[PDB]
């Protein structure tokens, strides 16, 4: 075999989550050397045997230069986390959330705006369908059946924010990582990699004194609801006014 | 209105069975790996999600006709509340939380807990020193990556009921 992936694997097996299927289970181990040459690929990770050993120290670690390219993908297109109504809701209404979008300090998992642009719509400008979106996302049916909802913060937004110094990358024990997530900025889609896109934590936005009940009209009425220099939350909990446009978005057709 | 989910048939089937009070209790806590009911994107992945567990295990089981769920739930509940245990309480608290968010969303739910004993118990707990503190310094799994207190967040739960 290899020992690399027999300690993988059995981290794997550790931790995996009561949700993911006998199914789910085999195809992240059987893909897992894939992902570990994709990481190689865009200089994520020092080698495929290098991405096997940071997955089992739970510490993920990158070069600077590898960051600060990625980084600059999110600066110019923004960032984009795709969501459901009820997660949307949650935000607001949950309490233990702190009205926040995202997990307070710790963040809200991203991609690139370009990244779901060229993913979720067709040549055509459609909006791919809920089925399939949901497929793609490797979320549970019906998750989208409501609408596919997005969070994006805009280029301004986000080249602010890297000034601060507050993108982080993920890691082994991120608030919100679980079983299927993965080294090397990238997110697992399951056999069909070519779903796959790059991931970061972008600092959270604070939705202090919004009512879910007015955003969500909002958004029926014109397509989204936007936040005018929003309210973000620091990697320490600072709360700091960032200027740029940060959007909660029902996506649809071009 | 409320509607069973299409997806995690295995969680449905779980609760499709006869399931005693203390088995509710190990569910609904999920300190207990083998018990611990979450989704992708549960706001922890360490404990269990009474959302999941009522949207996806709970509803659908009452649905099939395990109407017993209901008084059952409500003893566990009745149970955690009293438990003097923080992640117990936490649990609870979360629970009657879950239904009130999943209300929120569905706008109508299969049933509605009997809760009045559960809010009171957890009033309470949450007068008793000792267990107010340790939930303030409640640090063990995820709680250990948030500034924001296990007591605050039971605090600011227990203000939206």
């Amino acid at each position: 075999g290899n020992m690399e992936r027999d300690i993988f694997e059995k981290k794997f097996k550790e931790i995996k989550d009561k949700w993911v299927t006998d199914k789910q289970a085999d195809e992240f181990i059987e893909t897992a050397d894939k992902y570990a040459d994709k990481a190689v690929q865009m200089s994520a990770v020092a080698s495929r045997a290098e991405y096997y050993r940071m997955y089992v120290s739970r510490k993920y670690h990158y070069k600077k230069e590898f960051v600060e390219k990625l980084k600059q993908v999110y600066k110019e297109s923004g960032a984009s986390h795709v969501t459901s109504k009820k997660d949307v809701m949650l935000a607001f209404d949950d309490a233990k959330r702190k009205s926040t979008i995202g997990r307070q300090e710790n963040g809200l998992f991203v991609t690139s705006f370009a990244e779901d642009m060229a993913l979720l719509f067709t040549d055509q400008g459609k909006l791919k369908s809920a089925d399939q979106i949901e497929n793609i996302k490797g979320v549970d049916s019906g998750k989208y059946s409501d609408g596919v909802y997005q969070y994006e913060y805009d280029s301004e937004l986000t080249k602010n924010i890297d000034k601060l110094g507050y993108i982080r990358t993920a890691s082994g024990d991120t608030p919100g990582a679980n079983s299927l997530n993965i080294p090397g900025c990238q997110t697992w889609s399951g056999k069909h990699i070519e779903n796959s896109e790059s991931e970061l934590i972008f600092p959270s936005i604070s939705v202090k004194d919004l009512k879910s009940k007015a955003v969500l009209a909002e958004i029926d009425a014109k397509g989204y609801f936007e936040i005018i220099d929003p309210t973000i939350i620091a990697p320490n909990g600072d709360h700091k006014k960032v200027t740029g446009r940060f959007k909660i978005k029902k996506m649809q057709d071009r | 209105m409320y509607k069973v989910p299409k997806g995690l048939e295995h969680y449905q089937k779980m609760f499709q069975k006869e399931v005693t009070v203390n088995d509710l209790k190990k569910y609904l806590i999920g300190s207990d790996k083998e018990y611990r009911i979450t989704r992708r994107d549960s706001y922890m992945g360490d404990i269990s999600d009474p959302e999941v567990i009522l949207e996806y295990g709970v509803y659908p089981a009452f649905i099939k006709g395990y109407t017993q769920l209901k008084a059952n739930i409500e003893e566990a509940l009745l149970e955690m509340s009293n438990s003097g245990q923080a992640l117990d309480i936490y649990q609870a608290v979360q629970t009657l939380n879950a239904e009130n968010m999943l209300l929120n969303y569905y706008e109508s739910l299969p049933f509605y807990l009997n809760r009045q004993s559960i809010l009171a118990n957890i009033t309470k707990a949450l007068k008793d020193a000792h267990i107010r503190e340790a939930m303030a310094h409640y640090k063990l799994g995820e709680f250990a990556h948030y500034q924001d207190t296990m007591l605050d967040m039971v605090e600011r739960t227990i203000e939206t009921f």
